[PDB]
């Protein structure tokens, strides 16, 4: 035997709070910015 | 979420008392029963409404519109 | 006496810490 990228798959729904959420390393303050209840 | 106007089984107002009672806890460090008191809410009916009193307008205001 | 033993009311500062940390939906996100 004698020899002669990076692609996209799909997408996988996140879990809030979670370390790929945006929410994770967010502080009180953010939240309510974000319109999201701390 | 924002102190009721009258109490629920008397109707005495107790509208004005909010802020004179959060006032009475952080200004003169007064614990909760003596402030009531002060405030002139004799009645428990009365008493029960500034004592379990949850202000989340507070909350509310945090967001932006 | 830093290392006297601890009273019952203690119990509650051990709780404190634990929900700090770890939050009521540990299980769901880790
Ligand atoms: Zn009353």
């Amino acid at each position: 035997k004698y020899e002669l990228g990076k692609v996209f798959i799909g997408r996988l729904p996140i879990m809030l709070r979670s370390k790929n959420c945006y929410l994770s390393e967010a502080t009180e303050s953010d939240l309510y910015k974000l319109k999201e209840c701390p | 979420m924002i102190v009721p106007v009258r109490c629920f089984s008397c109707g005495k107002v107790v509208g004005d008392k909010w802020e004179s009672y959060l006032n009475l806890l952080q200004e003169d460090e007064l614990d909760e029963g003596t402030a009531l008191s002060r405030l002139g809410l004799k009645r428990y009916c009365c008493r029960r409404m500034i004592l379990t009193h949850v202000d989340l307008i507070e909350k509310f205001l945090r967001y932006n519109p | 006496d830093e290392s006297a033993p601890i009273t019952a009311e203690d119990s509650w500062a051990v709780i404190s810490a634990f929900f700090r940390e770890k939050g009521l939906v540990s299980q769901q996100l880790d």
